[PDB]
DNA sequence: TACGGAAAAATAACACGGCGAATAC
DNA sequence: GTATTCGCCGTGAATAAAAAGGGTA
RNA sequence: GCCUUUUUAUU
């Protein structure tokens, strides 16, 4: 790379970075890891 | 006249002036502050009863049920002191309170407080940690000022701070606009009208209370003003003031002070005044017309020609207004009345609510200052509230009353105009001490109001059918509020207990850090410096320089904590120029008023001063006063020094720049396995060991029957007994807090009688009651072929041979088994149980405790490299290793109780059966389930020790601050050697004395050369086996030198076998005590050098080691006291090539336990790019840490033999790339 | 370590870095200072889709100018106002 | 990148997102954070050949 | 990503992420059941506050705190400040193949060398051992090569000395507020786990051997090892980047060994004898028949070509001529050779002789200045300096001079401000009178009969040898040592009226040591607090000037500034 | 097995420049 | 329109060791 | 396998 461009995050650019959608507030299970 | 433990190693005091008062209890700010906290006193001033009587009785809102309180009781703890230091259980007895349910009593237990041992510390989680005192801001009125260029902008500023014990801070700050603004909790500043209008005060009631009132009278002219005799001081007017045809004040000219006294004899209450002088003033009074009732003028408005014409049609002859002046009465209060938006009472409370209804705004200000639960002032908080305002009494209510706000505003105008002085925060009277029992009173009261809000909600749904007090109060917030303060908090400091000097100085440590005090990194510059009011109370020497200097400072030897909290030191009262035997504790406020003379003054047999003009101080600065004008005198020469600074000899000869560095390193000396006494010390050295709890101090005196290193018994005498004998279990080779050994060796022989104040067994780094922080080596202040470019130390091989500085470090390797104890991995150090046995010589990198996971993979722990040594004991508690301690403590209980009962035998069946049931009572307290962390079944702790051998890299220094490390292990043949043959043990750089005024380390070296030379002659007279009477005359002649020694011992009182055993401790050298400012002079050491075979000169000629030639310049050899520090090279060396990386970012770890990845830092990137090291800086932050795809390709390249670096994408920047991409900011690479 | 995730919020949310900065990026676009641009965000005031009206002025606005203009609160009204204004205009 | 490491990362990153500010890989604090060759050493000769390539 | 906020057997960020998704899921639960307007405006505000607390902390209505009263770390708290990525994880990345231990003197090793420990450098060069084992064929794998290192047999150390024979190793102090904080070295294997940092670069590090524990680093690849030898080596770091004076200055001990040699004494052993050359003075002194300082005539051979003259040169200065290179002149050697004098001696060797005879010359200064300091015997003691007889009369006069000034204030002759400036006037004049009376008792005090008249010559006290040389003591530091320390300052800034009348040799008083700490603890609180300001000034100065790189050879502009030295003072 | 966030906390309360916002003249 | 004070906000060195704490019923 | 606070300590 030769340059780094910084701008505002588009609603389509944020979904382009993410491969999936998270719906659960709990991080992991309480019983097992 | 001397004790039994002092006859073996009697030490000569070199003090010219005798100490008329002995040293008090060093832990008086810790024990006696906490001793009043435990017992149930009837008064509620000091102790836990102040916390109970303030909360109780708990009365619910319309619940018609009250919770009455009568008494509280502390039972015995479930474990002793020795069990909590290895297990992890908090040393805390159950605290039970009797609570009465009235419109039914039970001694209900709510929470546990950590009890204080004889050492003065607490055991929370198996470690010895003690809360420390606080040099915070005292509750009361504080007048501050910031002159110069700090927030001045060309004008002086005066801010008045009223701070409580707890609640909301109240501040009254000025401005460059000259308007008093009130500040609450450092928020947006409000005008000073609405803070006075909230006290049910009208507009006219503010001006007459803060200003003077002048009377006016209407006549045939326009208006007349009554002259006030207290208003002409500093009054410049362009017109002339006349009175009945007599001209007193000239028009357009500044009058002198002659017209003030001339006007006082002819007081006239009426003069003539023009109409333009009154128009510049304010009226400050509302008036109501009699015809229609309309307001003529508003409140606080300036007069004019039209407003003065309305006074004739109104009909009032008397006009009540003020007088403006620039030096007498500041008009800044009247100018604030045009700044505030509102002037009503109800509309001012809603501004405090914004600081918006009417009921919530009224109840907020009543709960801010007028209520006793939120705002509170104790007897010390009202003492400073009354002393700063010059009130009559000192006792008062905790709330801010209606008359207390107007009294601080009168004093604010006095310090503005110059009538009153401004206070300072560095004054010791302005620094209250939140001690051990004072902070435990408040933090238990934090839990007492967390359960007060719990019962205010539970009593609403209660049926009140004679409810039990157990389910009313809950045990969770009362116990956790004490454990959060005594555990993870700013005041619960990690007490370092490698040597007993650090055990005592941590008790006498005054740390301003905390929730009530200011922190270290954000402190101002003025609080770090020492004020001249630190004389006798707080030492200026013991401050841990670095990030926190000035906030943490040690308390002095004779300083005591008052019941209020202010610091006092005892002074000798001088009556008619004669000092008396009694003492008087005076605080820092009474120090400035009294004329207290200095201790360093020659006194006669009666008590008079030999000089007409003696040195003295009044406000702390140096001055000169007579012997009759002084009021008090310092009781001893150890006033301004602490217990850590007093052990440094010749502190008058030592620099204050280096003694600040000297006593900080003295609080971290490691205990040597052989304790050699200081050859040059202080009389305080005998007092640190007898006051420390880690050194075994006998409670009852008498002869001994069985002296062992495990335990010592003492046959109690007929007068000391009340029966039986006492036992003292000595802690042998236990783990301290800093991974350092603690062992208690005995010092008395068999059949040796001791008194109550004597020592039966010296602690770690102690011998025969004298604190031995290090060892006296033959220090030669000379360079030797290098190795002394700086203040580092060149040491002998003799020091390595005879173990003169090798210490023991006992490290803890805990094993969390969430996980079987069996060591079935998919050795010789195990006893077929998975646990290492006692005494195995382990090596760094083997298995220690086997712990496999149920799946079978091995995920157990191992010993790190560099700490290879033997194991002291493996404490297994909650399977074959667990029952070994359970039978060892059973045999220890069968050795403690069987020895107790067999003494009183030489009826009998009842006295034998009562110890059998006490054995099973001690058995039940051991085999029971220990309280551990939830989730595990048992935890095993390995007390792994390692003999830290002296080597190049160990930090060693004296008590004066000769900071350095060991250069190399220089052999005994290479060191310089005197004419008698003995080589030096330490070769030291003599180039510190040009840098700092460190001649006191040479006064110790010259006195150590004299003390060893006398001890060499005693060793010479013992090898030749001379007479006992001729040996007595040499010791009697040796203890008689000096001008006027305060001991004046007599060897004729010592027995023939007593003086023969005296020379055994005198064989290694002569113990010599010298005070810090009443020390030996330059002529007294040269006179002491005339006694020995060595000459009078401090430097003597000697040959070189590797050369064999005599020096043309003689060097100063001697037995200077040196001590090994805690910073050792075995623990402060960490090397990592590859290891485990961090999980947040792909980077190495910190600490030697985490394999030791060295952090570069932002300061070292700029030093690397300064030379132009582009290929090295690109390696230093990518190949080492960031390039995960690169550091494995590099690790396959170095083992191949090719030193080639590839350019890669750093993943540490990809850590940064995801952090910005996790926000709403787009960032990409091109 | 490289793959990320996203959440679909029921209401739009204003960015706190662009809000509390000096100067405010949201405040300079809507030509408002810091004090009133946070009152509509934390649901104390309302803006139209400009002028700032409080909660007690919203009950009279629907019966007087309710058919001419529509007002909302929160960052949904901020996003609708930034969708209404143009960069070149 | 060089301005966000000094101070005001909550402010100067908002100043650069609303304004573009695509830096041309010049500066020493930037090349340290992005992790490549420094243009103030022998990497200046690498940067001299990099301008010859571009 | 989940590796960016990893769970551990509970973090400070994943619990903050639970505050946002709980608010995000509750707003999805309000849309399907047609929630009223009152409850959806409060739920959207706490949803907006959850994102306001996630992306930032400290800029909101109230900063969110944890359960243990600490402020919770947001996404902004882990990107800014010292705990952010920019300072802790992008500028402060931890470094593998790099250790840290205390530093030592190490006088036997050369300037380009230092001392690395045996078990420490084996743990730092652990893949370098594995590379040489697979090259020769002792262990041609990676598993059994780890067993050969951890067994510590005899064949591991012979492999190790080949790797560290000429490998550059970066010695690095943990505070580097200077360019010379990172210097490379070519270490040798020693015992003891401490590094032997060179004494000639000890003044360049600005860090004495006071037990300071500091880092160490190595370059792995060959393009980074040449950066350490050509730029970061201690051999070509003679001159400081700040000034024209060299940063390699003899500070305490090697200059003390040079100062005892370069001295002149009458009635010495072997006074007034001829010597064939400078090398014969080593024969003259090691046999012990002649002293180190004796007025003799030695033959020397000076270069720029060789000239020879018989000038007045003592025995100790004749040891220096075998140490200096050929082209170094004699006129810089003939003085007393103090620390301020030999700063130009190292500078003139860099100027006309070159760097190649400078490294051998600087190492042989350190070899001669250390070995002859053992033969010197320059020490500190109560018999070395002496309280002058004029000091007890000056203090008795100054205590009698403040008696009549105090009596004039009681009668009303002077004011409060005129009296306060007069006491400091008569004490600083007494402090300067006792400074010169103590100086002559250290300059021309001890005399020896040189077979005739008693002549006045320079005293051989070891305190004055450390004072005239300027090595570790200045003119004011020995003033505080043997004489009174003078006027001490108050914590606010004013001066104590009555200064310390006594001195450190016979000890101070209780109040005299207490007012001595009013400038000593104040100056140490000044030292420990300005390093937090100068450390912040170090970051503020580099971060604005890091963009400025030299890029052109010649531009062609004649614009510039006018240069004028300091003229406003009295002396230049 | 649930919600994570609010109001009270009988909270903790610094200092030297700086940038923008809300007033007096 | 022009300052002007102030609320809040940027910063307050660097580096090694130990301790608890890691949500509350 | 860690991380963050707090305390002690070092330069
Ligand atoms: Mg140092």
């Amino acid at each position: 790379f030769d340059a780094i461009k910084i701008a505002l995050a588009s609603p389509d650019m944020i979904r382009s970075w993410s491969f999936g959608e998270v719906k659960k507030p709990e991080t992991i299970n309480y019983r097992t890891f | 006249v001397y004790s039994y433990t002092e006859k073996k190693r009697i030490r000569k005091d070199f003090g010219k002036r005798p100490q008329v008062l002995d040293v008090p209890y060093l832990l008086s700010i810790q024990l006696d502050s906490f001793q009043k906290f435990i017992e149930q006193d009837p008064e509620g001033q000091y102790g836990l009863e102040a916390a109970f009587r303030s909360v109780f009785p708990i009365q619910s809102y319309s619940g018609n049920s009250e919770l009455q309180y009568v008494s509280y009781r502390l039972g015995e703890p479930v474990f002793d002191v020795q069990e909590c230091q290895i297990r992890g259980v908090t040393y805390s007895a159950p605290l039970r309170v009797k609570l009465r349910l009235v419109i039914k009593e039970q001694e209900v237990y709510m929470g546990e407080i950590p009890l204080m041992t004889d050492n003065g510390t607490f055991v929370i989680n198996g470690t010895e940690r003690v809360i420390v005192s606080q040099l915070h801001r005292s509750p009361g009125v504080f007048f501050d000022s910031d002159k110069g260029k700090t927030h001045s902008s060309g004008k002086v500023l005066y801010n008045a701070r009223i701070i409580p014990y707890r609640g909301s801070w109240l501040d009254f700050e000025f401005d460059p606009k000259d308007n008093l603004f009130v500040r609450i909790d450092r928020r947006r500043k409000l005008p000073a009208t609405i803070i006075l209008r909230a006290l049910n005060y009208t507009t006219e009631q503010i001006l007459d209370l803060f200003f003077e009132k002048v009377i006016f009278e209407i006549r045939d002219n326009k208006l007349q003003m009554e002259l006030v005799p207290e208003r002409l001081r500093g009054e410049t007017a362009s017109f002339d003031i006349e009175a009945n045809g007599k001209v007193y004040v000239e028009k357009g000219r500044r009058i002198t002070a002659r017209h003030i006294r001339q006007l006082e004899k002819d007081d006239v209450k009426l003069i003539e005044v023009p109409v333009e002088y009154i128009a510049g003033k304010v009226v400050a009074k509302d008036y109501i017309d009699e015809s229609t009732g309309e307001l003529i003028c508003a409140a606080n408005m300036e007069l004019s020609l039209d407003l003065l014409a309305k006074l004739s049609q109104s009909g009032h002859k008397r006009i009540e207004t003020l007088f403006t002046n620039d030096l007498d009465h500041g008009p800044y209060i009247s100018e604030t009345l045009r700044v505030d938006p509102t002037n009503d009472r109800l509309s001012a409370l809603v501004e405090i609510y914004r600081m918006p209804t009417r009921e919530a705004a009224e109840s907020l200000f009543e709960n801010l200052f007028f209520s006793e639960d939120r705002y509170d002032l104790s007897a010390v908080g009202r003492m400073k509230f009354n002393r700063s305002l010059l009130r009559e009494e000192i006792e008062g209510s905790g709330i801010l009353s209606k008359d207390d706000i107007i009294d601080v505003m009168k004093k604010l105008i006095d310090i503005r105009n110059g009538k009153g002085e401004v206070d300072d925060i560095d004054h010791l009277g302005n620094r209250r001490i939140r001690s051990v029992g004072e902070m435990a009173e408040n933090q238990f009261r934090v839990g007492l109001v967390r359960v007060e809000r719990a019962v205010k909600e539970r009593l609403s749904l209660g049926d009140l059918d004679t409810l039990m007090p157990q389910d009313m109060i809950n045990a969770k917030p009362i116990s956790a509020a004490v454990k959060e303060f005594f555990g993870s908090s700013q005041l619960s400091q990690f007490m370092d207990q490698n040597n007993p000097l650090s055990e005592i100085t941590h008790k006498r440590r005054i740390s301003a850090l905390g929730p009530g005090g200011l922190t270290r990194e954000r402190a101002g510059f003025e609080v770090r410096d020492v004020h001249p009011t630190h004389y006798g109370r707080v030492c200026p020497i013991e401050t841990p320089e670095g990030p926190n200097i000035g906030l943490i400072n040690s308390l002095s030897v004779y300083a005591q904590t008052n019941e209020y909290g202010f610091l006092e030191t005892p002074y000798r009262k001088v009556t008619d120029g004669v000092v008396t035997d009694e003492i008087h504790y005076l605080s820092a406020i009474e120090e400035g008023n009294y004329v207290i003379a200095q201790a360093n003054s020659n006194l006669d047999e009666e008590g008079h001063f030999v000089e007409d003009l003696v040195t003295c101080r009044s406000k702390g600065e140096s001055s000169l006063f007579s012997r009759d004008q002084v009021d008090y005198m310092d009781v001893s020469t150890q006033q301004v020094v602490s217990v850590g600074a007093s052990l440094i000899p010749f502190l008058e000869h030592d620099d204050a720049n280096r003694a600040l560095m000297g006593a900080n390193m003295q609080r971290q000396a490691v205990p040597t396995l052989r304790a050699d006494k200081p050859l040059v010390g202080t009389g305080m050295e005998r007092a640190v060991a007898v006051d420390s709890g880690v050194t075994a101090v006998a409670k009852r005196g008498g002869v001994v029957q069985y002296v062992d290193a495990s335990r010592i018994v003492i046959k109690v005498n007929e007068d000391e007994m009340y029966a039986g004998i006492d036992i003292y279990n000595l802690t042998k080779y236990t783990r301290s807090n800093q991974n350092t050994c603690i062992n208690q060796m005995p010092c008395v022989s068999l059949g040796e009688p001791v008194e109550r104040g004597d020592v039966l067994a010296d602690g770690p780094s102690t011998d025969l009651g004298e604190l031995a922080l290090g060892q006296n080596m033959r220090v030669a202040f000379m360079p030797w072929n290098g190795y002394n470019f700086e203040d580092s130390i060149l040491v002998s091989e003799r020091v390595v041979q005879e173990d003169r500085f090798t210490t023991i470090h006992i490290q803890e390797l805990a094993c969390v088994s969430r996980e079987e104890i069996t060591a079935d991995i998919p050795l010789s150090k195990l006893d077929e149980s998975g646990i290492v046995y006692i005494g195995a010589e382990v090596t760094g990198g083997d298995i220690l405790v086997g712990k496999v996971t149920p799946k079978v993979k091995d995920s157990s722990l191992r010993v790190p490299n560099g700490v290879s040594g033997t194991v002291i004991d493996v404490q297994v508690f909650t399977d074959k290793r667990a029952l070994e301690i359970e039978e060892m403590q059973l045999k220890q209980a069968k050795k403690d109780l069987s020895e107790e009962l067999q003494i009183l035998e030489a009826q009998y069946d009842e006295l034998k059966h009562e110890f059998e049931k006490k054995l099973e009572a001690k058995r039940r307290k051991i085999t029971q389930g220990d309280d551990l962390a939830p989730g595990v079944l048992k935890i095993v702790k390995v007390y792994l020790a390692v003999k830290r051998r002296i080597q190049p890299g160990d930090k060693m220094a004296g008590r004066h601050g000769n900071k350095g490390v060991i250069s190399k292990i220089n052999p005994i043949e290479d060191m310089p050697y005197d004419e008698n043959g003995t080589p030096v043990d330490i070769v030291l750089n003599p180039l510190g004395v040009p840098s700092r005024m460190n001649i006191g380390q040479i006064l110790e070296t010259h006195l150590g050369m004299a003390a060893k030379g006398i001890g060499d002659k005693i060793n010479a007279m013992l090898k030749q086996q001379q007479e006992v009477a001729k040996l007595r005359e040499f010791i009697q002649r040796a203890y008689d030198l000096g001008a006027d020694v305060r001991q004046k011992v007599d060897l004729s009182t010592f027995s023939d076998e007593e003086v023969m055993r005296l020379a055994e401790n005198l064989r290694k050298g002569m113990p010599i005590a010298t005070p810090v400012f009443d020390g030996a002079k330059e002529a007294e050491i040269k006179e002491l050098l005339k006694l020995g075979d060595l000459p009078t000169s401090g430097q003597i000629r000697l040959y070189d080691g590797r050369t064999g030639e005599q020096f043309e310049r003689p060097v100063t050899v001697g037995y200077m006291y040196m001590l090994k520090l805690n910073h050792l090279v075995d623990d402060k060396m960490h090397a990592r090539s590859t290891g485990s990386y961090s999980l947040v970012t792909q980077q190495p770890l910190g600490g030697k336990a985490q394999f030791g990845g060295q952090r570069f830092g932002e300061m070292e990137v700029w030093a690397l790019e300064a030379y132009g090291a582009a290929y090295t800086l690109q390696e230093m932050l990518t190949v080492k840490s960031d390039d995960v795809n690169g550091r494995t390709k590099m690790y396959k390249n170095i083992v191949d033999g090719n030193h080639q670096m590839e350019p890669g994408m750093p993943e540490s920047f990809n850590v940064l790339l995801k952090e910005i991409r996790s926000l709403g900011i787009n960032i990409e690479l091109e | 370590r490289e793959r990320m995730g996203h959440i679909e919020l029921a209401s739009p949310t204003a960015h706190i870095w662009f809000l509390k900065s000096l100067p405010s990026r949201i405040g300079l676009l809507l030509d408002m200072p810091l004090r009133d641009i946070e009152r509509v965000l934390y649901f104390e005031s309302y803006v139209v889709i400009q002028q700032i009206l409080t909660e007690e002025q919203y009950l009279d606005a629907l019966e007087e100018f309710g058919d001419e203009f529509d007002a909302k609160m929160g960052a949904e009204a901020i996003q609708a106002l930034l969708k209404s204004m143009d960069l070149e205009q | 990148i060089s301005a966000a490491s000094f101070q005001e990362t909550t402010r100067v990153l908002t100043e650069a997102a609303v304004a573009g500010k695509r830096d041309e890989l010049r500066g020493l604090k930037e090349n340290v954070i992005v992790g490549r060759l420094i243009p103030a050493g022998t990497g200046y000769a690498y940067h001299q050949d990099r301008m010859r390539r571009r | 990503p989940p590796d960016l906020r990893p769970l551990v057997p509970t973090s400070d960020l994943n619990d903050l992420y639970r505050r946002v998704i709980n608010r995000n899921n509750r707003l999805k639960r309000l849309l399907d059941l047609a929630a009223p307007d009152i409850i959806v405006r409060n739920e959207k505000r706490m949803l907006q506050e959850a994102v306001d607390a996630l992306l930032d902390n400290g800029r909101r209505g109230r900063a969110i705190t944890g359960s243990n009263k600490r402020p919770l770390k947001s996404l902004a708290d882990m990107i800014k400040g010292k705990q952010g990525r920019f300072r802790q994880n992008l500028l402060g990345k931890r470094v593998d193949y790099s250790g840290r231990s205390v530093i030592t003197v190490g006088p036997y090793l050369r300037l380009h060398q230092c001392g690395l420990p045996k078990k420490m450098a084996l743990e730092l060069f652990k893949p370098f051992i594995y590379g040489k084992l697979e090259l020769r064929g002792l262990a041609t794998t990676i598993k059994a090569a780890k067993k050969m290192v951890e067994r510590e047999e005899a064949v591991v150390w012979d492999i190790l000395d080949e790797v560290i024979r000429e490998h550059p190793v970066l010695l690095n102090r943990a505070p580097t507020l200077h360019r010379l904080g990172i210097q490379a070295f070519e270490p040798v294997l020693i015992e003891g786990k401490a590094i032997q940092l060179h004494p000639l670069v000890c003044a360049a590090y600005n860090a004495d051997f006071d037990g300071d524990q500091m880092a160490v680093h190595v370059p792995l690849t060959l393009e980074a090892q040449l950066e350490a030898r050509a730029l970061m080596m201690s051999t070509n770091n003679i001159l400081s980047p700040a000034n024209g004076e060299p940063i390699i200055v003899p500070s305490q001990d090697v200059v003390l060994g040079l100062y005892y040699m370069t001295r002149d004494c009458v009635n010495a052993k072997g006074e007034g004898m001829v010597l064939t050359g400078p090398k014969e003075a080593e024969r003259l002194y090691r046999s012990g028949l002649a002293s180190l300082h004796a007025r003799v005539k030695v033959r020397i051979t000076e270069y720029e070509v060789a000239k020879t003259s018989l000038k007045d040169t003592t025995v100790g200065r004749a040891i220096l001529w075998m140490i200096v290179p050929k082209g170094l002149p004699y006129s810089i050697v003939n003085q007393a050779l103090g620390k301020k004098a030999i700063s130009k001696m190292l500078n003139t060797c860099y100027r006309i002789l070159g760097l190649k005879p400078t490294v051998i010359f600087a190492d042989q200064i350190m070899y001669t200045g250390f070995a002859y300091a053992a033969r010197s015997g320059a020490s500190v003691g109560i018999d070395d300096m002496v309280i002058p007889e004029k000091k007890h009369e000056i203090i008795s006069e100054a205590e009698a001079e403040v008696a009549e000034i105090q009596e004039q204030f009681q009668s009303g002759l002077v004011t409060a401000g005129e009296r306060y400036n007069k006491v400091i006037d008569i004490w600083a004049a007494a402090n300067d009178r006792v400074s010169k009376a103590m100086m002559d008792n250290l300059q021309t005090e001890t005399v020896i009969n040189r077979d005739g008249q008693e002549e006045k010559q320079v005293s051989f006290n070891s305190i004055y040898m450390m004072a005239d040389s300027g090595a570790r003591g200045s003119a004011a530091q020995i003033r505080q040592l043997a004489g009174m320390r003078g006027l001490m300052a108050k914590p606010d800034g004013s001066i104590i009226e009555t200064p310390i009348t006594a001195n450190f040799r016979e000890g101070l008083n209780v109040l005299q040591y207490f007012i001595s700490t009013h400038g000593a603890r104040k100056g140490l609180a000044d030292t420990a607090l300005k390093t937090a300001n100068s450390g912040y000034l170090t970051r503020r100065l580099v971060d604005v000037a890091q963009d400025l790189v030299v890029t052109e050879d010649d531009c062609g502009t004649h614009e510039g500034i006018m240069m004028t030295p300091v003229i406003e003072g009295g002396d230049v």
